[PDB]
């Protein structure tokens, strides 16, 4: 807004450069698709300005699999095969000490840890090793997905808001900006 | 009377199974009551998760007992002289609120001393046996 | 308060200097046949128990009107060409409707 | 009855945790009552940092003892006579306003007047013990 | 003899550290056990993963503790009177199977039945203490 206007013109979320002005330059086509993604994150993330999300989220039963594993920054969701319930998360959670971890007790094994990290975001590094696909949920349904060194794997369901939440912050992992925007 | 609680929770394969049929496990309470007409007062819900105080300070103690699809775990409990009534309840995938099949009562006179008391689970329903 | 089989239990408590626009949200029931500027407020605390007050203000509105700012961006460009015939003079009067009645 | 007040404060090394499960010290303070119905009463919060005058003129004396992670600290008090209520109170990290756990009165009667009464601090609770 | 089990278990800050030296988190497990000839029989991966129900048999209740890198948990057990064998077993990265530094084995006579003995963790170790 302070130096490609009159070529580069917001609409809604992307901004299609779109008018006679634009004869004589030719886009660098590494460059709309770049700023389309990063203008796509901040419908998920980062509307409110800062940094933050919400997001429901709900387990699912498996053969051998009883048990709970979520524990990420200190709001723990246990369930030990009884009904199902649907808790409120908040991902940058007022701690000291941020985290996620697994945990698992199997017919054959007790606790079991899967996951240990000590970053500031936690919770997206496990969603890159989970598998996620759709389902009927309520808007956008998510089944997500975990794979145990015994197999036995487990089940997740996943409600968000109007965008689809935090999964979308893995489309980060092979981002470079581009370097030039004309030819 | 009775001096020690002696129970005995038998259970087959198909218990708690989900919606793709796959064989469950399943978490039992076992609550000591001076009343037992809260214990027939509240729902499913309030009874696991509720803070009926009412009903908890009712309880006298309570011991979770954690079974596998297909075993068994005994129990041996030092029974209450006020534990009138012994509270079992289960916590089933799909527990029938309506027919009232998650729980069951057992009275001071239907325990036996030296004896467990046998408590079947197959399906979602708790089932008795003299 | 101070219900009648428990002590005291804070409903909530919210810091900062604007606290007081931060707590006050939450029961906008608010419309009163009594008073000059007849404002009540409902403020529906757990299990059931209600605590009633009733706001009685001096100039024009008093602190009710701080509420008018959530949602509030400044707008885009005056003198645009688009929106040439539109009349949209009834959301001054809509808003407070819905407000003054819920 | 009891002319010296004598208390043993027990701690494990689990005592205060906080999101990181770091073991934390603790301030536990000491009140001698006239009223515990007004020691009921308050929260966690007017007890430690507010200004209930009622509550604090019915407190004759307060003393503040301060223990370590996994220590003790022996407490002779001059038991007042009037003090018919022994109030302890200790500030966690996260105390359970609503179970209660975080408070106990000790009356006049279940004091000892040569021995010490235990009390075990563990968690984010206070415990007594026979 | 022993009726309540009693446990207090520290952790200093370098526990169960990868090849890049991280402070990884550990899960430590509890086991009540009648005989302790199979807890000396069973290696790493037969505990813990394992479906030696000669053991789990013999293993009357199983309980798992879950500490942080630098900081404690307490363990408030009833304890069995079968329990002749307290199994502390541990689930480092690296357990040294050979050396036998993952697992350490109380009998009943060195338990305390009003203070919790002290268990510590460093490196990929398991450490009583007097």
């Amino acid at each position: 807004q302070n130096n490609l206007s009159g070529v580069l013109h917001r609409e809604g979320s992307r901004w299609v450069p779109d008018t006679i002005n634009t004869r004589g330059l030719t886009f660098n086509p590494a460059f709309l698709k770049a700023i389309n993604t990063l203008s796509e994150i901040a419908d998920v993330a980062f509307t409110t300005g800062n940094a933050g999300l919400h997001f429901e989220l709900r387990p699912g039963t498996a053969a051998g699999v009883m048990q709970t594993t979520l524990i990420t920054d200190n709001q723990k969701l246990i369930y030990v095969n009884q009904m199902p319930v649907w808790k409120r998360f908040t991902w940058p959670a007022d701690t000291e000490a941020p985290g996620a971890s697994l945990s698992w007790v199997s017919t054959q094994a007790g606790t079991r840890q899967y996951a240990d990290l000590p970053g500031s975001w936690g919770l997206i590094r496990l969603l890159e090793m989970a598998r996620r696909k759709a389902a009927p949920g309520v808007a956008s349904g998510w089944s997500l997905s975990w794979q145990a060194q015994d197999g036995r794997m487990l089940n997740y369901t996943l409600r968000t808001e109007a965008g689809e939440g935090p999964l979308v912050l893995l489309k980060l992992r092979n981002f470079v900006l581009p370097e030039t925007v004309f030819e | 009377q009775i001096k020690t609680l002696h129970l005995d929770i038998r259970a087959r394969e198909a218990i708690n199974t989900s919606a793709a049929g796959i064989p469950l496990s399943v978490v039992v309470r076992i609550y000591q009551l001076k009343d037992n007409r809260s214990f027939d007062s509240a729902d499913y819900q309030a009874l696991f998760t509720g803070d009926n105080e009412i009903l908890a300070g009712d309880i006298i103690a309570q011991k979770d007992v954690w079974l596998q699809p297909g075993g068994s775990v005994a129990v041996d409990m030092p029974l209450d002289d006020a534990a009138k009534f012994t509270g079992v309840a289960a916590m089933f995938l799909e527990p029938d609120q309506k027919k009232n099949t998650w729980r069951v009562v057992l009275g001071r006179d239907e325990l036996e001393p030296d004896t467990p008391r046998l408590i079947e689970v197959s399906g979602n329903t708790l089932t008795l046996l003299p | 308060w101070v219900s009648t089989q428990a002590g005291t239990r804070q409903y909530a408590d919210l810091p900062g200097s604007w606290g007081l626009i931060r707590l006050l949200e939450m029961a906008r029931r608010k419309a009163a046949p009594g008073v000059a500027s007849g404002w009540s407020l409902s403020w529906q605390a757990q299990d059931g128990r209600m605590l009633n007050y009733t706001l009685r203000t001096e100039a024009g509105e008093g602190p009710l009107v701080l509420l008018k700012l959530r949602n509030f961006v400044l707008p885009e460009t005056v003198f645009e060409l688009s929106g040439t015939s539109a009349f949209t003079g009834n959301d001054e009067d809509a808003g407070d409707t819905v407000e003054e009645t819920d």
